[PDB]
């Protein structure tokens, strides 16, 4: 008890699973302890093998009595794993093997089996042996052994099949290879570095090909020259002229490894019709972008759009004709053809600086619209779609067209000034964002982290960047060794938080004079970064050692500095002697300011109006002390990193306090109070009083309260192409097609994703009425992800450490879906865990043998505390909710159980499908879809042939992406459904459930995790402070509020260049968002898109 | 090619050897592909699938299909093994025929659905002597109603 | 060429082999692709149009547009897809021009405008 | 500059013929017109009316079409 | 490569690879690397005798 | 092992051997430390020794001028003249 430590026993030094499994119930009938009559008393049934086989692996034993609940199961393990290698891959002898002893009476008999499986062997041999007829997979297997009574050709099948019942996705589909699954040596890094022109094509291995890395150097240095000779030639040529029109399928087409890009401008011959060589302008000239690579990043995503489109169409033909034998005819319209089609008439027309013939005409009127300034119209013809001015038509499920948004955004679930001081920011801070992202999507590629075999990946292949971007910061040693693909990151992020640093030094340096030093401590010369520590650090130090522990501990640690230092020791008494003290300074003085400073951090969780910049205590947080029980424990564990909750939650507070300070003078003090004593002076009856709170939420937005808003990356990127179509009308098409591509992408996931799976097809994406009893387990799937993002640790070198520190089901290949199966399936088992113990009870997991990070007590506990915050189940959500330090143990029992029970069998199965949950199994036939399609006959070729277990990883983590986008708002869709008037007003249901609104609705959602900063970050352009203009111009007669509103509203980077820099954006500064922003659901690689390909098409539509 | 592509794997180890002896003759890489694809043709089924389109769903050798001991028998095992893997789709219903595999080893035809829920083995000693007993007992019918008329 | 671009799309892998085979037999360049057009144009039927310029609108491969088993069938299917192409274009031409194509996929001899206004499939 | 930029899309989205541009701006893109505008493109014509085939001759200057040089005669 | 801040914050054991290096290193005192004058002390103790 | 290979002491014929040949390059990675004009003119391959030596007795030295970089906060400065 139970196959959970088999899964984590057997996935380890070995193995095959269900052997584990098989042994265990023979040997035991699963009893934890025992007793036999030939001597042995334990699961495995050993008395003679307990201390040699104890010591011979892994984790050795103590003494007889005590043969452990894990110990001698990993031990037996580890000795069936030898017992399967001493021989051959030939289980059966193994099982014979431990059976019957190796080397004593038995060694005759193991030897007899090497000649048939004969009778040299014995009554309990030969039939224990049969008893193992299942997995795997020895030929005397085949060789045991050895209607009903009829003849007829379908008795010869029967008899002869004889149905196996084992299948390890990772024996006969995806072998781990030598080269790929190695962790590469620290020092033939260094070798890659330097001898490997592109490392993208160390996975790749045709042969072959060990050994050595001297032997790889050679063949990726030899493919990448055999590539850019002839790849490039022969794909760009065929597919450039003619995708379409040609036009191919391609579905039937070659893996497509080589080719990157990179020779692909589609000016297809035809559909070109006046050729205007040169310009309209200045402006057009072709995709006006500000990085390097933009011109090969588009190249990208349109081969790989375009392929995919092309693909869809051909599918979509092809399902057509296999729904033609049933009925000839119903409509069958279906399918992309026509966006496939004006994409390609965009793309010439963009390439060959003329013709527009993706161009509908034009009447009329433009009417309805109109979400945001653009006046759309509707075509009756494919469903949606929008028709524009030009009119370039923009095809439904799409992230721009106006009817999409605003159907998403209904029914579903002198010197001045304060507000130019915040566009300016919020102008240069998402240029020097850009900049920041495409110098980490160029660092997160070296080979450390990619070419060979998977290690922190991918989410931690970011913080593990940025921790080294920030500690070589800070402490400028560590600096000198960094690779220089990846310096250029520290480079931006330390210029962009010195810009900062100088900036709120002397925030002055605008309208105002006044205003001085926002800072914290001036003096204190460094580029100050952030600290903001975390609050499951934090308790996993409180957790042990709890409340004065780590109030000693951030104390010692800040005091090793205080006396490690000749010039910190300087600039500390230079703050002490100014606050409270002559000269000399005691060190009881430093002691009692380090103690009183780091309770800040211990007991209020202060750190995770007001602001977090103060808690830049002025020592160095670098050397660790030493823990009454022997760990070793700094302050930079605290600390946080991963620039993603980091980096833009704290350019908005700084951005906030320094419009605040450009206006007149300190946030908090000055402005709180002058704006509340309006408030209580003028007045409850005043009726231009709601007016000072309309300037109150200046306040708030300025400062960076913000008010959960920046609904959507897209609702900005319409109005933005609206406008970029007027000026530039290269860039224009560009940003047209980019987009396109992106809603296909997505449209087309939906559809095959619908087909495919099953909890999807016949319920959540079903149209109406309701779920019968499905309404209490929808509820609890979506209180999961709430309680999940509620408490999951924030970091990433804290989870995967905590879930290993106990030690596509196995995160050691295809890491990708793995990540989001893993952060998936942890809340479906989070709710059940919740909604089981909450009123009423089911208690599978209380009584469980994986009962490993959670001992008896620890789980009864994690019942009282589900049970006192929650009732038949959105309830609290509450702040002692997450501060609590047992809250923690829910966390790690739910991720454990998800990584032990639902995503580490090597075999998909009937385990939960008539049980537990309603996320569980969603998630449990998203792993099982992605085993069928790593066993389609594409992709299995493909692997064989070439290896690359990073190409499958980049094609199967869109996929379950996208499913779990849609999932999750299909299933809030029913709940928000039975919340519409129970009188059936389901049309409602109907207008939010269809593949025009599921497309949009898994874009501007689900996480899309890991990537290098934000998809909101990278675009936005927050407009209005229309209420302020209300306000100023209504209070212009009134007082004193006027007096107070012309300070806020109107009617690479130094300090110096920040304030020059122009306030509202630029046409590069756009696109380059915009071709940014794309990237993480657009992938560039054109290959994994042929392989999203090849997998949507065996699966179906 | 099918299967070219999908090769199986004994097969593929002689197949390195053909190619390259075929090409050191007259102009060749046309002529030597021509040669490895007749031979390879000559020497195993491609399965093919009920659907219409027709993908293929394995390569398995047209040595090791042979019930007993002449070729005129593997060709009769042939229709042995589509037996088994008709009767498998039509029973458990939604493996339709694009899911299902069929992949042989060393020495053992197997054959699985995608999901690696079901998958029959099928062996040379089994599937031999299986058809052996069966064919025996049917002919002993055919010499029971065959020698009645007499 | 009107033939030697576009391509019927099916043909496009032999038509690549038609090449090579000429051109080692007699090296001439210019010869083999005699033998290429030669060979395309015996395989396909370029449409088209009405217009005086006369800018084809699109090459379907011969085999496909076949009617009954006779290759006099294509001939015949000529007809019925001439007769339908000024179908589409006298059916609302919101706007035609050369913005209308047709071609075959695989085995489709679609016709459809530029934009999703009129997609025809015509199947053999 | 919207009259001017629609003519030069007509001038381009035909070809480097100025007068079927014309043509097309007096009797319509779409309407009526449509059927003219597809009717010039087999020679002058009668297809096209009182209105239509006077004007497009009186730009009979500058340039360049085919038509141009084949409305007279 | 070791500043007065690092000293501290290594652990206080050993790792794996610092006991391989160790003892890859001490015995190169003992067992040579350039593998020609193990063949000549072969034939000098050959023909010396066992 | 890396620098007591160059040429000068083994390539040639023998000179200092062996125990001075060690001796000889400590000498020089000693008398490069302390005075700085001297070291300039030294072999590459022998220079990382001199490092080494220098940071290792370097982080001894930033060690004992404030020993306390540890448990404690008393204990100050065993060096002898900081």
């Amino acid at each position: 008890d139970y196959d959970g430590l088999f899964q984590k026993a057997a996935d380890a030094n070995g193995v095959s699973y269900d052997l584990l499994r098989k042994v265990a119930w023979t040997e035991s009938r699963f009893v934890p302890t025992a007793k036999s009559k030939t001597g042995p008393l334990g699961m495995m049934q050993f008395t003679k093998a307990t201390a040699k086989a104890l010591g011979l692996r892994v984790t050795d034993g103590p003494d007889d009595d005590r043969l452990n609940p894990e110990l001698a199961i990993n031990a037996a393990a580890k000795q069936l794993a030898g017992l399967v290698g001493k021989f051959d891959g030939d289980e059966l002898k193994a099982a014979l093997a431990y059976n019957q002893g190796e080397g004593r009476l038995g060694n005759p008999q193991l030897e007899a089996y090497s000649k048939g499986d004969f009778a040299s062997i014995s009554e309990e041999g030969r039939n224990y042996m049969r008893n193992l007829l299942d997995v795997a997979k020895s030929p005397m297997a085949g060789q045991l052994e050895t209607a009903e009574l009829s003849n007829s050709v379908a008795g010869m099948a029967f008899r002869a099949g004889r149905l196996d019942n084992g299948f390890d996705v990772f024996k006969d589909t995806i072998t781990p290879t030598r080269w790929n699954s190695h962790i590469w040596t620290p020092e033939e890094l260094e070798k890659i570095r330097t001898e490997v022109k592109n490392p993208a094509y160390i996975n790749v291995v045709t042969g072959g090909s060990p050994e050595n890395l001297d032997d790889l150097i050679k063949l990726a240095n030899e493919n990448f020259e055999n590539d850019s000779r002839a790849a490039e030639a022969g794909l760009g040529a065929k597919l450039s002229a003619g995708i379409i029109g040609a036009g191919v399928d391609p579905l039937s087409y070659v893996p497509m490894v080589g080719v990157t890009g990179k020779g692909f401008k589609l000016i297809n011959k035809a559909l070109v019709v006046g050729a205007e060589s040169a310009a309209l302008n200045v402006a057009s000239e072709g995709l006006r972008t500000s990085v390097a690579g933009g011109d090969a990043d588009y190249a990208g995503a349109a081969l790989g759009g375009f392929v995919f489109g092309a693909g869809m169409s051909a599918i979509s033909d092809a399902v057509a004709a296999g729904l033609k034998r049933s009925k000839p005819e119903a409509e069958f319209d279906n399918e992309f053809i026509g966006p496939m089609m004006r994409l390609e008439a965009r793309e010439t027309a963009r390439n060959a600086n003329s013709a527009d013939l993706s161009r509908m005409n034009t009447e009329n009127m433009k009417f309805e619209g109109e979400h945001n300034g653009v006046p759309y119209e509707d075509l009756p013809t494919e469903r949606g779609a929008v028709v524009l001015h030009d009119g370039s038509v923009l095809s439904a499920s799409n992230p721009i067209n106006p009817k999409t948004l605003k159907e998403f955004s209904e029914v579903d679930p002198f010197g001045a000034t304060a507000s130019d001081i915040h566009e300016r920011l919020h102008g240069t801070d998402q240029r020097t964002y850009n900049d920041l992202y495409k110098a980490m999507s160029d660092a997160m590629k070296d080979p450390e982290f990619s070419t060979g075999g998977a290690k922190m990946s991918r989410e931690e292949t970011r913080y593990t960047i940025y921790r080294r971007a920030a500690l070589a910061i800070e402490r400028p040693e560590l600096q000198k060794a960094l690779t220089p693909s990846e310096r250029i990151v520290m480079d931006i992020i330390k210029r962009h938080f010195d810009t900062k640093r100088e900036l709120m030094e002397n925030p002055a340096i605008f309208g105002n004079t006044k205003a001085v030093s926002i800072f914290p401590e001036s003096r204190h010369k460094g580029t100050y970064v952030p600290h903001v520590y975390d609050r499951h650090a934090k308790a996993l130090m409180i957790q042990r050692y709890g409340a004065e522990g780590l109030q000693e501990g951030i104390a010692r640690s800040w005091m090793n500095s205080y006396v490690s230092r000749p010039e910190v020791k300087a600039r500390v008494d230079e703050m002490l002697k100014e606050l409270h003290g002559v000269k000399e300074v005691t060190p009881e003085m430093v002691e009692k300011y380090a103690m009183d400073k780091a309770y800040g951090i211990s007991h209020s969780d202060q750190f995770t109006n007001n602001s977090f910049l103060e808690a830049r205590n002025l020592f160095d947080s670098d050397l660790s002390i030493t823990m009454p029980d022997g760990q070793q424990f700094s302050v930079n564990d605290l600390r946080d990193f991963d620039m993603f909750r980091i980096m833009p939650a704290y350019d908005r507070r700084v951005n906030g306090d320094i419009a605040i300070m450009g206006s007149t003078g300190k946030t908090t003090k000055e402005l709180k109070d002058e704006i509340l004593a309006l408030k209580a002076k003028a007045e409850g009856d005043g009726k231009k009083t709601g007016e000072v709170h309309a300037l109150m939420d200046t306040v708030k937005i300025l400062t960076g309260r913000a008010r959960r808003n920046q609904d959507t990356v897209w609702e900005t990127s319409l109005r933005a192409i609206n406008d970029l179509g007027f000026f530039a009308k290269n860039a224009y098409m560009g940003a047209q097609n980019i987009t396109e591509i992106a809603g296909m992408i997505v449209t087309g996931n939906v559809r095959a994703l619908g087909h495919g799976i099953p909890i999807l097809r016949d319920t959540l994406y079903k149209s109406k009425p309701v779920s019968a009893k499905e309404l209490k387990e929808l509820h609890a799937s979506l209180f999961g992800k709430e309680v999940d993002q509620l408490i999951r640790p924030k970091r990433a070198d804290i989870v995967q450490r905590l879930r290993e520190a106990t030690d596509s089901p196995w995160t050691k290949l295809l890491n990708g879906t793995t990540n989001y199966l893993l952060d998936a399936a942890r809340q479906g088992m989070l709710g059940d865990v919740i909604s089981a113990t909450l009123t009423g009870k089911t208690t599978r997991w209380e009584k469980e043998g994986f009962l490993r990070g959670a001992s008896v007590t620890p789980e009864q506990m994690a019942g009282i505390k589900s049970l006192i915050k929650e009732h038949m189940f959105t309830v609290k959500d509450k702040q002692a909710f997450s501060m609590d330090p047992r809250a923690m143990d829910l966390w790690r029992l739910a991720d454990k159980v998800a990584d032990e029970a639902m995503l580490r069998p090597h075999k998909v199965s009937l385990q939960d499908s008539h049980a537990f949950g309603a996320l569980g199994k969603m998630v449990m036939q998203f792993k099982s879809f992605t085993i069928k399609s790593l066993n389609s006959k594409f992709l299995r070729t493909f692997y064989d042939g070439y290896k690359n277990n990073r190409a499958i990883d980049a094609a199967l983590s869109i996929i379950t992406s996208m499913g779990l986008a849609g999932g999750f708002y299909a299933m809030a869709a029913h709940v928000k459904a039975y919340a519409l008037p129970k009188e059936k007003r389901k049309e409602y249901l109907e207008r939010a459930l269809d593949p025009t609104m599921i497309a949009h609705a898994a874009l501007s959602r689900s996480s899309q995790l890991g990537a290098p900063l934000a998809m909101v970050d990278l675009v936005g352009g927050v407009l209005g402070f229309e209420s302020s203009k209300m306000a100023r111009s209504t209070i212009l007669p009134k007082d004193t509020v006027k007096e107070r509103d012309p300070n806020k509203p109107y009617t690479l980077m130094n300090a110096a260049g920040v304030v020059n820099s122009p306030n509202k954006a630029t046409e590069q500064d756009f696109m380059t968002g915009l071709m940014n922003s794309t990237k993480e659901l657009v992938p560039n690689d054109p290959l994994t898109q042929q392989l999203v390909l090849k997998i949507y098409e065996a699966n179906g539509v | 090619a099918p299967e070219i592509a999908r090769m199986p794997a004994s097969l593929r180890e002689s197949a390195r050897k053909i190619y390259d002896s075929v090409k050191y003759r007259s102009g060749n890489e046309s002529m030597a592909m021509e040669q490895m694809t007749k031979f390879l043709k000559e020497s195993t089924y491609t399965f093919t699938g009920d659907d219409v389109d027709g993908d293929t769903v394995g390569v398995i050798p047209k040595n090791m299909m042979q019930v007993n001991s002449d070729p005129k028998s593997w060709e009769q095992g042939r229709d042995i093994l589509e037996e088994a893997r008709k009767g498998i789709i039509a029973s458990n219903p939604w493996i339709t025929n694009k899911q299902l595999t069929m992949y042989s080893q060393g020495d053992s035809i197997y054959l699985m659905d995608t999901t690696g829920q079901v998958r029959v083995r099928y062996d040379k000693e089994l599937l031999s002597k299986v058809w052996s007993e069966n064919q025996k007992k049917l002919e002993e019918k055919a010499r029971e109603k065959a020698l009645a008329d007499v």
